[PDB]
């Protein structure tokens, strides 16, 4: 016997990172997954600096965050790898799910379910997360979020109350996001390992969407490499972001300290809800407008009951793949119309945007798939 | 009024990818801040000390802070007496409530300008074209004698008076205090107190930039190496009969 | 590279507005009358005279 | 689970490889390699691009209209 | 303010200000000029043509100025 | 001078993993150096606005 | 804090009506004086801790808001400090 194999430890190891039987043809798209795992770790290490000098207090909060730009010894950077990593969890994070469906994985329904939760905690994360400087954009980016949930019938604003520790956003509700914020990362850390868990039950799908185990290579020194190659270019993005344009994807009024007097014509998310915030004021209702929006990721849940397809994968998929791209596209059209004033175009547009995103997955796909099978004549 | 205009694009000398500040720029900016804004805007996050490593010396930077007094803290008798001014202080002045802005400017308050560059859409590009580009009202537009005219500012209705003609100055070495010149410096400057890191920064992104040309090609090419048994494997299918 | 992050991050526990030292102060020797310890506050830290 | 062992049947299947230290890591690059780079775009096309030119014009056109409307002439 | 210090802005806005695309825009801005003069009763106030010359003027400003700041 | 070149650098140093560690870490040691000032000198190059200047104010201490 | 426990909500305004607070500032950026809510506290002798002792001399009366519970004994400590005052016995002067 060895001492990787068997050492109760290291077999944990081996079996995961060395002798994994993984398919020998891979692409970058599957290297989103170790590249989510390293912005996890960043995310946490630099998130831990920071909170080494960071204040929960409204007093002080803005004011300890310049307190480490400007005193704390290469305190800017390690904030400026929090701020951007935390875009960069969100490229990484949107190339993964779009993979997976493009692909077909999500056929494997724990690993993918999982999935869904992970991306709803790491957005419950950084939402949390971006209110903490406590600017003009954090406040009122908290302010317009946490008040949909007073739409749900009854019970909605007893649990805005509840959420916020007082009427407004204050001083509790600082401290209390302070908190979530902080054990969030830890939590999506073990489920992060539940979904790495359901993974190897069946090891890795693969660009055909065919099975593989006519032809599997060790993730030993094939995948150890190539992930290491893709951390490094995981990297320079997010460096180039750092030391060249720290505030390109930031938004430049989180700078003035917030003032529960005014209230910025602006007012949008980060860019990473602008999708969702498109999709919910595209309805003309309280309810609706939030049901939708909460739709527009639950879907991801849908997804697995709507194939329709006899091949697992698009690559052989040329209707499917016109569709999927529209998907992305879609997804632009949203994001941008998201980070645009609800007055002329912009309403129309980004109101159909919405209806095509549900067209689109909810019946457009699913009839493509029944389409492609019969030219086959499966 | 809901109609607007963007800012031109000025040619910065730290507008460059790996491009440092003009040092010289940032004390008559300072010389600028220090006496004219000053009056009316709090620079909270910028103290004495922070200015030794940028522009002046140990010594000049002493005596620029010893030209205020402070209010120090309680002794004995529970007091707050008056102190010359070390290096530890930061330049918060102006006046104690935001509301003591509104009764002196009148219901309006000078943004503090600590983080102002980084904080206006635009970014010395909106201040520069600000301050530089003050206009006379078109018409059927009359303002209220206390809003000022800027074509580059939400609504048109400022309540900030054009104050970058005052030919003031102590250009030390010799350069002319025109509008121009006084605004390059100003926004210079204030580059600097928005982003003291700037820099630094882009000597360290030179050096990512320098090191991932280096390790990016090598990794690639170890990790073709490691990749080439796979990519040169030949198949062959020999069935029986 | 990965010296200079771990640096950098290694370097983030130590200075700030902690370079004080200022103080340097003038005490008055006929406060403290004959056999009394008199303490006062210098750079932080308690100055026994 | 998984293994290697385990894993399927396969039979008549010959491999023959070569050791990484005798051959190239970028054997014909830029030879063989941009044919193939323009051969999987040209595969590609026609999937990816459509879709992105439609939000490209949406876009162009959705930014005029907006800003020609905040103008006004009679009335 | 009376007589003795050369800006830099006046001198280059000269010469950008006269310029093709911006005695276009100032024409606009004179003909409309001369209309809200002309009445009592109205509200197309002219400040759009304003600002379209004011940006092809200060486009061209931003190109040729810094240069000789010194 | 050339095919016999990374053979001696293979015979002497990369054959044991012993030297082939220390050589990276002697060779760490000296890149380290030349790699700061060699790219310093290139950020001091594409400049000239920073401590250039210091030879004025300053020597008057 | 002392409605629940011992008086009433009528009591309790009229007890903080008997003070004045030194309330925020307005339009000109002042510092003026009210009559006394429910919502202030009982922050009131003196500002800098340094004015304790210019009064009672180089000593402070130690706040009292967690006095029992910081001494070691709890209200004991202080019912037998104020209730048992004695008298200086041989050879150990004081510095009245
Ligand atoms: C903290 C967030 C996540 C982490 C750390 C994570 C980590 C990983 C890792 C390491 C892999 C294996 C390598 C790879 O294919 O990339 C993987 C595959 C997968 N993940 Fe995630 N992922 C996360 C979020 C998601 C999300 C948002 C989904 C979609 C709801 C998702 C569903 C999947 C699926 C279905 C696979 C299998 C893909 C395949 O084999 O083709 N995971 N993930
Ligand atoms: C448990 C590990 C983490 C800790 C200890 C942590 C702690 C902090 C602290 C103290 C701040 C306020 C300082 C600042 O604004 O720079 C902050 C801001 C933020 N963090 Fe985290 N965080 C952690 C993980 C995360 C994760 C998982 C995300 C989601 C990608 C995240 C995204 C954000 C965002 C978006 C901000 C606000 C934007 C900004 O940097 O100004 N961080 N975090
Ligand atoms: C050259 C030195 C100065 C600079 C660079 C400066 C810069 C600025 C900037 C960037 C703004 C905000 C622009 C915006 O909100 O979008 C502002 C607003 C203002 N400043 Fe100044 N300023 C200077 C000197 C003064 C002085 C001397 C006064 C006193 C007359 C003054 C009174 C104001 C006021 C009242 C406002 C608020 C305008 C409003 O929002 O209604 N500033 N200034
Ligand atoms: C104020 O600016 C805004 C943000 O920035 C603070 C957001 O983040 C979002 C969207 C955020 C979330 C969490 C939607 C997901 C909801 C569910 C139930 C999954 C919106 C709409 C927004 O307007
Ligand atoms: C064969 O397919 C697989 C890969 O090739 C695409 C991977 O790259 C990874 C990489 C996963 C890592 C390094 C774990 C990170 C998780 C945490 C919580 C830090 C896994 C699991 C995998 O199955």
């Amino acid at each position: 016997t060895n001492i990787r194999k068997s050492h109760p430890l290291m077999k944990i190891v081996n079996n995961a990172f060395i002798d994994l039987p993984a398919p020998s043809n891979i692409s970058s798209w599957w290297n989103f997954g170790s590249l989510l795992g390293i912005c996890l770790i960043l995310q946490i290490l630099t998130g831990l600096f920071l909170a080494m000098h960071y204040t929960s207090d409204t007093t002080t909060a803005f004011s300890s965050v310049t307190h480490i730009c400007r005193d704390v010894n290469y305190g800017w950077i390690i904030r400026y790898m929090h701020a951007n990593g935390a875009s960069m969890f969100f490229i990484c994070l949107y190339m993964h799910v779009g993979r997976g469906l493009y692909y077909g994985s999500y056929t494997f329904l724990e690993t993918w379910n999982i999935g869904v939760i992970l991306l709803l905690t790491v957005m419950a994360t950084a939402f949390m997360g971006y209110v903490l400087p406590w600017g003009q954009m954090s406040f009122w980016g908290a302010t317009v979020i946490t008040n949909l949930l007073s739409a749900i019938p009854y019970i909605g604003t007893n649990l805005v109350e509840w959420i916020w520790g007082g009427f407004s956003v204050d001083k509790a509700t600082l401290t209390r996001f302070f908190a979530f914020h902080f054990i969030l990362p830890f939590i999506i850390m073990a489920i992060a390992m539940v979904h790495l868990l359901f993974l190897h039950e069946t090891g890795s799908n693969n660009p055909t969407g065919i099975s593989s185990d006519v032809d599997k290579i060790p993730f030993h020194p094939y995948y150890t490499i190539k992930d290491i190659l893709g951390a490094l270019l995981l990297i320079l993005a997010l460096m180039l972001l750092v030391l060249f344009a720290p505030d390109l994807l930031g938004d430049p009024d989180n700078y003035t300290p917030a003032n529960p007097l005014n209230t910025p014509p602006h007012i949008k998310p980060e860019w990473y809800f602008l999708f969702a915030y498109a999709i919910l004021r595209s309805i003309p209702n309280k309810l609706g407008g939030v049901l939708a929006l909460a739709f527009s990721i639950l879907i991801l849940a849908l997804i697995p009951l709507l194939h329709t397809s006899k091949q697992r994968s698009m690559m052989f998929r040329p209707l499917s793949q016109c569709l999927f791209w529209a998907l992305v596209a879609d997804l632009l059209t949203l994001t941008w119309i998201g980070g645009q004033p609800v007055e002329h175009p912009y309403i129309t547009i980004g109101q159909l945007a919405s209806v095509l995103y549900f067209l689109l997955i909810l019946v457009l796909m699913p009839t493509a798939g029944t389409i492609e099978n019969k030219l086959l004549k499966w | 009024s809901d109609l607007e205009l963007h800012p031109p694009s000025y040619p910065w000398s730290h507008r460059g990818l790996l491009s440092s500040l003009d040092h010289t720029s940032i004390r008559r900016g300072f010389q600028v801040y220090k006496q004219v804004c000053s009056s009316c805007h709090s620079m909270d996050y910028v103290a004495y000390r922070h200015l030794v490593g940028v522009c002046y010396t140990e010594d000049e930077a002493k005596a620029l802070a010893e030209e205020v007094e402070v209010q120090d803290g309680p002794n004995e008798d529970g007091e707050m007496f008056m102190r010359p001014g070390k290096l530890s202080d930061y330049f918060p002045k102006p006046y104690p409530n935001p509301e003591a802005a509104r009764a002196a400017n009148n219901g309006a308050l000078p943004p503090d300008l600590s983080y102002i560059v980084r904080a206006r859409h635009g970014g010395e590009d909106y201040v520069f074209s600000l301050l530089t580009g003050y206009c006379e009202p078109p018409t059927g537009v009359s303002l209220r004698e206390g809003l000022y005219f800027n074509p580059y500012f939400p609504g048109q209705a400022i309540g900030m008076a054009p104050p970058i003609y005052n030919e003031v100055l102590e250009f030390d070495d010799g350069t002319p205090a025109t509008m121009s010149q006084v605004a390059k410096d100003v926004c210079t400057f204030l580059r600097w107190a928005a982003e003291p890191e700037h820099d630094h920064r882009k000597r360290m992104g030179l050096k990512m930039l320098l090191m991932m040309g280096l390790l990016l090609p090598l990794v690639y090419a170890m990790k073709r190496h490691k990749w080439s048994v796979l990519k040169s494997r030949k198949l062959a299918y020999r069935p029986p009969k | 590279a990965a010296k200079n992050v771990v640096s950098q991050f290694v370097s983030s526990m130590s200075a700030s507005a902690d370079v004080l030292a200022m103080s340097k102060i003038e005490i008055k020797l006929s406060d403290i009358p004959e056999g009394k310890n008199m303490a006062f506050k210098w750079r932080g830290k308690p100055l026994f005279v | 689970g998984r293994q290697f062992g385990h894993l399927t049947r396969v039979r008549h299947v010959i491999t023959y490889s070569l050791s990484p230290f005798e051959q190239r890591a970028f054997p014909h690059y830029f030879s063989k390699g941009i044919p193939n780079v323009l051969r999987r775009t040209r595969a590609c096309i026609l999937r990816v691009a459509p879709p992105f030119v439609a939000f490209y014009l949406v876009y162009t056109w959705g930014t005029q209209e907006f800003e020609k409307s905040k103008r006004k002439n009679p009335a | 303010e009376e007589e003795e210090l050369v800006d830099p802005l006046t001198t280059v806005r000269e010469q950008c200000e006269q310029l093709e695309k911006c005695v276009k825009a100032r024409e606009r801005l004179e003909l409309c000029d001369e209309r809200v003069s002309s009445r009592s009763q109205t509200e197309e106030d002219c400040t759009e043509e304003l600002l379209d010359f004011l940006h092809a003027r200060d486009h061209c400003v931003a190109h040729k100025l810094f240069n000789s700041l010194k | 001078v050339a095919p016999t070149l990374t053979a001696r650098l293979y015979s002497l140093l990369f054959r044991r993993t012993s030297t082939f560690a220390l050589t990276i870490v002697v060779g760490a040691l000296f890149f380290e150096r030349a790699f700061d000032q060699g790219a310093d000198a290139i950020y001091e190059h594409i400049n000239e606005g920073k401590l250039w200047k210091h030879i004025k104010h300053k020597y008057e201490n």
